[PDB]
């Protein structure tokens, strides 16, 4: 269940070493695509195989002519959407520059179908998106109190708590506002609303005598684009499907360029490159100071980036990390033949070397988002009656 | 004190440490090492148990002063009196099968 | 086998004595040839056999003719090189300067022996002497051992320690580059390295919330020449290699005038006396300070004025020196029946002398370097690998 460099742990024990390592000054947790399947979400190759047998037409230009998909990791599920789609971008480009009419016409059906694909799933609540309160359902119950957790644990004069994330939806941003309290994502402004990296050196105070955090997209979000005035855009949930989520979701066909910022693609230019080296460069400041803390959970340990920042980090007597596996039994018989993929390798070896700071899990189900936030501490519904009162004038 | 490739253990009380010393918490190595007994009489030894505070040191003792003089155990009722007795007389059976018990 | 003030000391006393010296205010060590025969060096002994064996024709020149060699000292191999060399730089001047064809002539070819013999016995690694990392092998092991204690014996506040030496090979710089501590010796620059005298007064320090040495070279180093430009040069080991070591160990007949500052030679010139100069007044003025500890190692003896230097240096009543000497028996045993030669008669009247200040250790085997080493203590406090397994695991790392 709970291992540290070869021995067991109780239940008791790991609660005290988590309270303990939840004193210290830094505080971050990264999450993956794996958290958001908990309140409706869907993984990747779930997304894959749902997508091959939807289209089977398609799935032969991708293997036989351009050579883009590997078979074996089709049959294994194994295929990457993210590098897929950064390197399919970047096929129509250079057809539409050399004017190739039939390899652009061709390129611009696979990716509708993608989008499509991907954006799906991405909604978390179907038709009802475009409401209003929507942190008020019983889905981001645990949303709110993971975030009242981690804020209210924080001592008076100490630096704010750090949320990293990859999944480019709304449920982590959709508890906040109900919430209570402000999320700095590096934008401002209501009317006509900006990007400005400086924005991460500010806070909150009061003049005549708190609730400020920090929130990282390594891979973009649903309301981002540039609408051809070469500078990055925000823009509401409303806003965002009344332009394009509806017609992309509606219509067969609707595709119209480098215009979208999701799930990390058009990297090729040099305007909106900006954000995600901005956003890599923050994450990796951060895992460099002393007295540091990181939780990790539902990350499938597949970017290679990543794996090799989070290495490279461990050289500071003074680093933390705490990481989730599910699937730690079938990777230790993986490897007990001296085979199999990358990701097995960098799950198992971090276990067979010497160090008493490096902690991994792989209690099959014990490692799942809703026990991860209960085992934080916590201490140990007045408005419940207003209700009555306001229904009885109407 | 550190020896030539290892270290050893002697107490005197008369040596005092010089004032301004740092402090530091102790590890669980400083602690096997005070433990530790002479390299002549290592696999002479009799596992005994392990302390509560860090659960990870051994504490071990030579049969020499295991048996060589008398002993006597006091403590309440059914609180390790019988059950230290037989699993000693097992330990020291099971190390040397030569041994007499009665 | 350890002698102070004429009484023997054991092992215990003696290694409790050397710890309480290393906490004085100034520390310094000096070292000689012998401390670099574990690395793959030789000794002045095995250079003149070499030397006297390859060329026999050139000895009677030597001997008989100009008069430069006496029989006695080459028979028993007691030849002070580096004085030959120098005085035989100054026979190709006078003939140069005097327009003498034939003397000119032959001392190149004299002089082109004695460097070609000479050059030789200091790459300590041959054909890889040009090549990077040269200081992750094993064979200097125990330099960066004898860094890393002299550095960690220092309390904040402190000087830092010295190290002088009278060789000319680089096994201490490539110790101290792979441990990542900054030697200060004197240059500065690197598209165009010269000499400073004023930077031996010069120590960091940190901004943000670092650790050197010194290193002072009596005799020179491979690496600095003179090019028309009345001026000293440094370079790296593979520009030396490329431009003229290469010429010297691999040509039949390739000499050329002051150029090269090793180990002692053009001192009849201005410009080049200066660097030695400088190099031996520091070490004069640094022995005359409060609060002094020297230890010797490797160092035979056999000069006239560091003799007269040290002995000097002990009617001041802190200054405390300890000495290693191999071979005591025999110059103890020789002194007694009336010979013995100048060093020998030097070691034995130190250590007859009465004095608490001179510790003298000699048992043959037990004098060498990797044992000195060995004596100075360790922090208890220090750490002892993973990171090797790290560099594994990241290269490993697609
Ligand atoms: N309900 C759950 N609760 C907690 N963990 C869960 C749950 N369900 C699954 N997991 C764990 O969630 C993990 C998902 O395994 P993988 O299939 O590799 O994830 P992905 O395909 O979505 O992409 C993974 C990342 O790769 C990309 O680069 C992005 O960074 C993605 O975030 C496993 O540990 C599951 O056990
Ligand atoms: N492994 C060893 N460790 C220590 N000492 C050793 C070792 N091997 C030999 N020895 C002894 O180390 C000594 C080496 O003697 P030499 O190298 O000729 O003396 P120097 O380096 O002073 O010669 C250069 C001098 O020339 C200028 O005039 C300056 O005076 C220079 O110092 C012998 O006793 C060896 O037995």
């Amino acid at each position: 269940s709970i291992y540290q460099g070869g021995n067991k742990l109780n239940e008791d024990d790991f609660r005290s070493h988590v309270y303990s390592l939840c004193q210290l000054d830094n505080v971050g947790v990264l999450l993956g695509a794996g958290a958001s399947v908990g309140c409706g979400g869907k993984t990747m190759k779930d997304v894959w195989k749902s997508f091959k047998q939807n289209y089977p037409e398609l799935l032969g230009a991708l293997i036989d002519k351009y050579l883009l998909v590997s078979q074996i990791d089709s049959d294994n599920n194994l295929v990457n959407v993210e590098l897929l789609i950064d390197e399919a971008t970047k096929f129509l480009s250079v057809a539409k520059t050399r004017r190739c009419e039939d390899e652009e016409e061709e390129f611009r059906k696979i990716l509708s179908s993608l989008y499509k694909e991907v954006t799906k799933a991405a909604l978390l609540t179907g038709e009802q998106f475009r409401e209003k309160n929507q942190g008020k359902k019983d889905a981001f119950k645990y949303h709110k109190e993971l975030i009242s957790k981690l804020i209210s644990n924080r001592q008076p004069g100490q630096s704010a708590p750090a949320i990293f994330t990859t999944n480019y939806d709304l449920a982590l941003e959709w508890a906040a506002e109900d919430l209570g309290i402000q999320l700095f994502n590096g934008f401002s402004g209501l009317h006509t609303r900006q990007f400005y990296p400086q924005n991460f050196d500010l806070a909150f105070r009061n003049v005549n005598a708190h609730y400020h955090a920090y929130l990282y997209k390594l891979h973009g979000s649903l309301t981002w684009y540039q609408n051809d005035s070469l500078t990055v855009n925000e823009v509401s949930a409303s806003q965002a499907y009344d332009e394009y989520i509806n017609d992309i979701i509606n219509k067969d066909d609707f595709y119209r360029g480098q215009h979208l910022i999701y799930p990390g693609a058009n990297k090729y230019s040099h305007t909106i490159g900006f954000v995600y080296g901005e956003m890599f460069r923050r994450f990796g400041e951060f895992i460099s100071k002393p007295q540091t803390a990181l939780f990790i959970n539902g990350f499938g340990f597949g970017d290679y980036h990543i794996n090799r920042i989070i290495l490279g980090a461990l050289l500071n007597p003074s680093f933390h990390v705490v990481i989730y596996y599910p699937e730690l039994k079938e990777a230790i018989t993986k490897v007990s033949k001296g085979g199999g993929s990358e990701a097995e390798k960098a799950i198992v070896t971090l276990k067979n070397m010497a160090f008493n700071q490096v902690t991994v899990v792989g209690g099959g189900s014990k490692a799942y988002f809703n026990s991860f936030v209960e085992h934080l501490p916590y201490p140990v519904n007045i408005v419940d009656e207003l209700v009555e009162a306001i229904a009885n004038l109407s | 004190k550190r020896e030539l490739n290892g270290y050893v253990f002697i107490s005197e009380d008369w040596r005092l440490p010089a004032l301004g010393s740092s402090a530091v918490p102790l590890t669980s190595d400083f602690l096997n090492i005070i433990y530790s007994i002479d390299k002549e009489e290592l696999p002479k030894a009799v596992e005994l148990g392990v302390d509560s505070r860090t659960k990870t040191v051994k504490i071990f003792a030579s049969v020499d002063k295991l048996l060589s003089r008398h002993l006597a155990v006091l403590g309440s009722t059914g609180y390790g009196k019988s059950n230290f007795n037989a699993l000693l007389t097992r330990k020291v059976s099971e190390k040397y099968p030569n041994s007499r018990i009665v």
